[PDB]
């Protein structure tokens, strides 16, 4: 199977912050 | 033309004629976070953009680095100590040892930018304070002696990435064998001669330690020319003053550090030759 | 970050590539990819390494 | 499957199965000109192109200077001698210390670049002498001591911009106690041991005095992988050998010079960080 594609990006300035989160839950 | 309360031009010139909290931003290869930043400033309204050709004086391409010099560099960090009056960085003086950008900036001749400031200052829910951060354009200051005037070095007024400091109180450069032809800006005059207070014209922020930990500034290019020598005019300025002093528990020595992080953005440069080799020290 | 509650502060997470000088201070590892970690509220952070390499794998 | 002159493939994997004179070309702010210039030679008749995703390794965005690396940089000139037996330049290894070129190789970790190599060496109707410029691409080279192998050091298997030479004798790195650790390329044999008139296998131009004085090489990227660190793999090699000695009026001392004009072309890098500093004298 072909993997996911590394799609492209750019520069953001949004809120989103998804780098951060919390490992205390199991996910 | 009978205009509303007869105009007629007779001369074919026309000078004859009559008269939030949450914060991510990435650019390049860097990424800046802040959960605690009071959302930012996009100075006079104005992103900042390439160079349109409708407003193009140069005729050479132009060379745009993009991802390797519109990249966020921290500058050094300085203390917040309770009896320190601000500080005042040029731009891009500041950014000429940083990275490819100031090999950029000194191998080609004109060169325009904007830049995104980030100032970071966190203090706990027991500390006092609050800076303020202003975007000072065409950010001139006073020199320090009275016997001669705009006699400032080339050294002196660019300090680099190290900053300046503003001073409580004047003291004139006696000295008139050797002048240190530096700057002697007051910290209440803002340095520029006029009262701090109204300083707030400029794009500024404010880092409340109650509220905020973080600035944000997106400063555009603005100048009178499309695109100048970036080694001559320092086109922003930075000026960092505390508007109330820090304070903790009581505690006479309380320090907390303040670190600045600026990305060129959409900088593009023009006429390449040998590289720029200044007398700074 | 496992720490009390009201212990904030901030923390730069950096990967630079190889064929330099390892990064020994905060100065060299900005250059290289880095990430800015808030350690405010949220007790996690997440630096994505991406897949930087000349071959189109790596020996283990 | 009944093929012609019955083929089952039994095994799921596959590797079971059975089996002209004027040219004038410009590259950002530079611009070469030569009037008896006998064409170009595209290397392997491959233009240099940006990477293209279809076969894009790494992922990080990629920083390309375009103008600001793109350009033609003339490395020193070398007298060819009666008595010269030809010269070696590593690519990109010359262009380490040529203007913003070095300076992005150095601070990016893997970078790709096709060139332009524009040799130079003109001489009036009275002399006589004819020049070989290979591309040898992996060009390798033999060591100088016959006790071990591979035992090149990193500054000496990487001149720079000032070249190698070949030596017309092969002469062992007798010292058994701090070995040269430095090439003896024989120049008959190229250096890598191979003969020299089978050498026209790699992408070459021959500039014969009588008939030409340039000659135009453009090579691709060629490479294992598609792209790889700047700094450890030199890709290509340009090799430039007097196939017949220079004679001019009968006259037993006779120099001309001759001159190297590199401009890297689609040059791609990936992986800032910080700049390395080798060790290289």
């Amino acid at each position: 199977d072909a993997l996911p594609n590394t799609e492209a990006s750019g520069p953001t300035h949004s809120k989103e912050i998804p780098a951060l989160t919390a490992v205390e839950t199991g996910a | 033309q009978v205009s509303s309360q007869t105009t007629i031009n007779y001369y074919r010139d026309s000078a004859s004629n009559a008269a939030d909290r949450v914060l991510q931003l990435t650019l390049g290869n860097s990424t800046i976070t802040a959960q605690e930043a009071a959302n930012s400033v996009v100075a006079y309204g104005r992103w900042p953009e390439y160079l349109r050709d409708s407003e193009a004086n140069p005729v050479d391409q132009p060379t745009e680095p993009e991802v390797a010099a519109c990249r966020f560099y921290t500058l050094d960090t300085v203390s917040w100590t309770k009896e320190s009056r601000g500080w005042w960085w040029k731009l891009p003086d500041a950014l000429r040892d940083m990275g490819l950008f100031g090999q950029n900036m000194y191998y080609h001749y004109l060169g325009r930018s904007g830049y995104t400031v980030h100032v970071q200052c966190n203090a706990s829910k027991f500390h006092q304070g609050a800076l303020g951060v202003f975007a000072v354009p065409e950010m001139c200051l006073a020199g320090d002696s009275n016997t001669t005037t705009m006699h400032t070095s080339y050294q002196n007024a660019n300090p680099g990435e190290k900053g300046g400091t503003f001073t409580g109180t004047f003291t004139p450069d006696n000295n008139q064998t050797s002048p240190a032809r530096r700057f002697c800006p007051v910290d209440y005059l803002l340095g520029n001669g006029t009262l701090l207070g109204n300083a707030f014209v400029f794009p500024h922020q404010i880092i409340n330690l109650r509220t905020n930990n973080c600035a944000t500034l997106v400063l555009p290019y603005v100048n009178s020319l499309s695109i100048d020598s970036m080694v001559k005019h320092n086109n922003w300025g930075i000026a960092i003053l505390p508007l109330a002093p820090l304070n903790f528990a009581s505690e006479s020595s309380p320090e907390i550090p303040i670190t600045l992080t600026i990305a060129p953005m959409c900088c593009e440069f023009n006429g390449l030759r040998n590289i720029t080799l200044p007398r700074l020290q | 970050f496992c720490g009390s509650m009201m212990a904030t502060g901030k923390l730069l997470v950096s990967y630079a590539p190889p064929g330099a000088d390892p990064p020994k201070k905060r100065k060299e590892a900005m250059l290289g990819t880095h990430v800015i970690w808030d350690i405010g509220l949220q007790s996690s952070c997440t630096m994505v390494v991406p897949w930087i390499s000349n071959t189109t794998y790596r020996l283990t």
